[PDB]
DNA sequence: TGGGACTTTCCT
DNA sequence: AAGGAAAGTCCC
C-alpha cells in the first residue's frame, strides 16, 4: 500500500562479483554510504505498518524493465530473487545481506531462462521480451512489496525500480579516476606535455577535460598515447588568456565521451608566460 | 652408436604460450640466436651418422625429476605433443621449424596428462624416464599394440595424480630422443634423450621481456632525487627495479638505483621514481649514463636507455 | 605472426 | 571484502 526508497542504492562505483568469486564477500552499499558508515537499501511504507512479505529482485535499466539475469544471493535470497518476511512491528524495513552474482555470457540463456521457469518479473513483462540482448553492466533493484488490505487480505503494492547500479569492472561502466600526474602547472600558451596515470580507461573512449569559468578545452593527444589503458601522455591546452599575469588554478578531469561521464576534479595551475 | 646434439637451443624467454582458444598460427618457437633480421629454430644433430633416423620430441618438466608436462607441443609433424621428424640421410642435422607451445589449463592438467602417459607407453616413447621407474619397457617389445593390460593402468593414472599436483604450467623443456633403424628396418634403438634448456612462458608476469617504453624526462641533476615517470611493459610490482649504470674505464663499476616503492608502480605498467646521486657530483660537464629495467629475481634486464646527468 | 584488451578467477 | 593481479579468452 504505497512505497518509496529512502536510501537509493549506490550509483557508479561498486563491482559485480561472481559465484567462484569471493562469496559472502561484501554486500550492497546504500546512497549516503561511507568508508566508516554503510547503510543498506531500506524502503519506507508510509502510513501502513504491519506484517508483509518482500521479494526483492534485480531488473534491466531501460523502459521495459525485464528481470535482470544476475542473481542476488545472500540471506534468504533464493533462485536469484530475494524473499523473506518483513518486521511485522516496524515500517521501513532494511536489507543487510545482499550480493550481486553477475553471470557469465556462457550461462546467460539459462540465467534468464531461470527467471521465467522460476517466475521472476516485477513488471509482469511478456515472456517474448524476456530474451535477447541484455546489458550486464547496468541493473536496477525492484520492490515487489506485498502487504495486507484495509482488512486482512493479500494487498500487493506496486513495484519500484531503484536507481541504476553499474559494474565497476566494465572499463566503460567503471568509475573514471585520476590517480596521479607529473606536472601540476603550465603556461597559458599551453603545450606542456603531461603524464597522467589513471585507472583502466578505454583509449577509443576517453578524454582529458579542462574546465574553469568561461573556459573549456581538452588536452591534445592521440590513442597511441594511452599506455596499457592506465596512463595518458597529453599536451596541455592553450588557456583563454595568451598573456596571463598570475596563477589561475583551473580544473582538470578525465572525461568519457560515450557515458558522458567526468572523473573527479584535479587542479592545474596556469601560470603566466 | 652416436648421440644427439642440441646444436641451437630455443630462445628460452620471450615466447608466449597459447591456449586452444587462440587457435590459428601465432608464430614459431624461436632459436636462441633468432634476431629478427635472421631467425632460427631449435636445431638438433647426431654424430656417428646412422643414415636415416627418427627423432621424436616431447615437452618435459623443469623439475629435479624430469617428467611429462601437460602442455602439448603442437606444430607440423606433431600430434598429441610428440612432433616426429625423419632425420634425412647423410645430413644428420634436422631442425624444428615453427613449433608453438600449447597451454593446458589448470583444470585439464591431470585430464590431459593421462593421455600423455597412456601414450608413449604405447607408441614406445621414452622408458618411464618421465612416467615412473617401473616401466622402462615401453619401446617395442616386438609386435602388437602394447595395451600393457588393464592392471598397469593404475601406476600411470596415479602417476598422473602426484605430478599434476606440483606441475608448473609456466615453464617447459624439450626432450629430444633419437631412434635408429634396426634389423626389421624399423626404428627401435632408443638414443639417450637430451632435454633442452628451459623455456619460460612470456604470458607469465615474471618471464616476459622487460622494456622501457616511455620516460617523461631522460636527464637529471647529479644530486639526484628528481622525480621521473617511466611507462613500461607489464612488470611485477615487487620484483622490479630501475638501474642506472656506467662503463667506468678503471674497470667498469658504479651502478645506481631509482628510489621508489611497489606502491609507486602504477598498475604494472608505470613506475614513478626518484633519481639516484651520480658518482661525480663535482662534474662541470654533464655525463651520459644508462638506465635499465631489471628484475630482482632472475636479474633479466631491458635494453638500456640513455640518461644525461648535468651539474648542480 | 605478434599483440593488445576483455572476461573470469584467485589471492589477499 | 574492496581491490590488485594472474589465468584464461577473443579478436585483431
Amino acid at each position: 500500500a504505497y512505497v518509496e526508497i529512502i536510501e537509493q542504492p549506490k550509483q557508479r562505483g561498486m563491482r559485480f562479483r561472481y559465484k567462484c568469486e569471493g562469496r559472502s564477500a561484501g554486500s550492497i552499499p546504500g546512497e549516503r554510504s561511507t568508508d566508516t558508515t554503510k547503510t543498506h537499501p531500506t524502503i519506507k511504507i508510509n502510513g501502513y505498518t504491519g506484517p508483509g512479505t518482500v521479494r526483492i529482485s534485480l531488473v534491466t535499466k531501460d523502459p521495459p524493465h525485464r528481470p535482470h539475469p544476475h542473481e542476488l544471493v545472500g540471506k534468504d535470497c533464493r533462485d536469484g530473487y530475494y524473499e523473506a518476511d518483513l518486521c511485522p512491528d516496524r515500517s521501513i524495513h532494511s536489507f543487510q545481506n545482499l550480493g550481486i552474482q553477475c553471470v557469465k555470457k556462457r550461462d546467460l540463456e539459462q540465467a534468464i531462462s531461470q527467471r521465467i521457469q522460476t517466475n521472476n518479473n516485477p513488471f509482469h513483462v511478456p515472456i517474448e521480451e524476456q530474451r535477447g540482448d541484455y546489458d550486464l553492466n547496468a541493473v536496477r533493484l525492484c520492490f515487489q512489496v506485498t502487504v495486507r488490505d484495509p482488512a486482512g487480505r493479500p494487498l500487493l503494492l506496486t513495484p519500484v525500480l531503484s536507481h541504476p547500479i553499474f559494474d565497476n569492472r566494465a572499463p566503460n561502466t567503471a568509475e573514471l579516476k585520476i590517480c596521479r600526474v607529473n606536472r601540476n602547472s603550465g603556461s597559458c600558451l599551453g603545450g606542456d606535455e603531461i603524464f597522467l596515470l589513471c585507472d583502466k580507461v578505454q583509449k577509443e573512449d576517453i578524454e582529458v577535460y579542462f574546465t574553469g569559468p568561461g573556459w573549456e578545452a581538452r588536452g591534445s593527444f592521440s590513442q597511441a598515447d594511452v599506455h596499457r589503458q592506465v596512463a595518458i601522455v597529453f599536451r596541455t591546452p592553450p588557456y583563454a588568456d595568451p598573456s596571463l599575469q598570475a596563477p589561475v588554478r583551473v580544473s582538470m578531469q578525465l572525461r568519457r565521451p560515450s557515458d558522458r561521464e567526468l572523473s573527479e576534479p584535479m587542479e592545474f595551475q596556469y601560470l603566466p608566460d | 652408436g652416436p648421440y644427439l646434439q642440441i646444436l641451437e637451443q630455443p630462445k628460452q624467454r620471450g615466447f608466449r604460450f597459447r591456449y586452444v582458444c587462440e587457435g590459428p598460427s601465432h608464430g614459431g618457437l624461436p632459436g636462441a640466436s633468432s634476431e629478427k633480421n635472421k631467425k632460427s629454430y631449435p636445431q638438433v644433430k647426431i654424430c656417428n651418422y646412422v643414415g636415416p633416423a627418427k627423432v621424436i620430441v616431447q615437452l618435459v618438466t623443469n623439475g629435479k625429476n624430469i617428467h611429462l608436462h601437460a602442455h602439448s607441443l603442437v606444430g607440423k609433424h606433431c600430434e598429441d605433443g610428440v612432433c616426429t621428424v625423419t632425420a634425412g640421410p647423410k645430413d644428420m642435422v634436422v631442425g624444428f621449424a615453427n613449433l608453438g607451445i600449447l597451454h593446458v589449463t589448470k583444470k585439464k592438467v591431470f585430464e590431459t596428462l593421462e593421455a600423455r602417459m597412456t601414450e608413449a607407453c604405447i607408441r614406445g616413447y621414452n622408458p618411464g624416464l618421465l612416467v615412473h621407474s617401473d616401466l622402462a619397457y615401453l619401446q617395442a617389445e616386438g609386435g602388437g599394440d602394447r595395451q600393457l593390460t588393464d592392471r598397469e593402468k593404475e601406476i600411470i593414472r596415479q602417476a598422473a595424480v602426484q605430478q599434476t599436483k606440483e606441475m608448473d604450467l609456466s615453464v617447459v623443456r624439450l626432450m629430444f630422443t633419437a631412434f635408429l633403424p634396426d634389423s626389421t628396418g624399423s626404428f627401435t634403438r632408443r638414443l639417450e634423450p637430451v632435454v633442452s634448456d628451459a623455456i619460460y612462458d612470456s604470458k607469465a608476469p615474471n618471464a616476459s621481456n622487460l622494456k622501457i617504453v616511455r620516460m617523461d624526462r631522460t636527464a637529471g641533476c647529479v644530486t639526484g632525487g628528481e622525480e621521473i615517470y617511466l611507462l613500461c611493459d607489464k612488470v611485477q610490482k615487487d620484483d622490479i627495479q630501475i638501474r642506472f649504470y656506467e662503463e667506468e674505464e678503471n674497470g667498469g663499476v658504479w651502478e645506481g638505483f631509482g628510489d621508489f616503492s611497489p606502491t609507486d608502480v602504477h598498475r604494472q605498467f608505470a613506475i614513478v621514481f626518484k633519481t639516484p646521486k651520480y658518482k661525480d657530483v663535482n662534474i662541470t660537464k654533464p655525463a651520459s649514463v644508462f638506465v635499465q629495467l631489471r628484475r630482482k629475481s632472475d636479474l633479466e634486464t631491458s635494453e638500456p636507455k640513455p640518461f644525461l646527468y648535468y651539474p648542480e
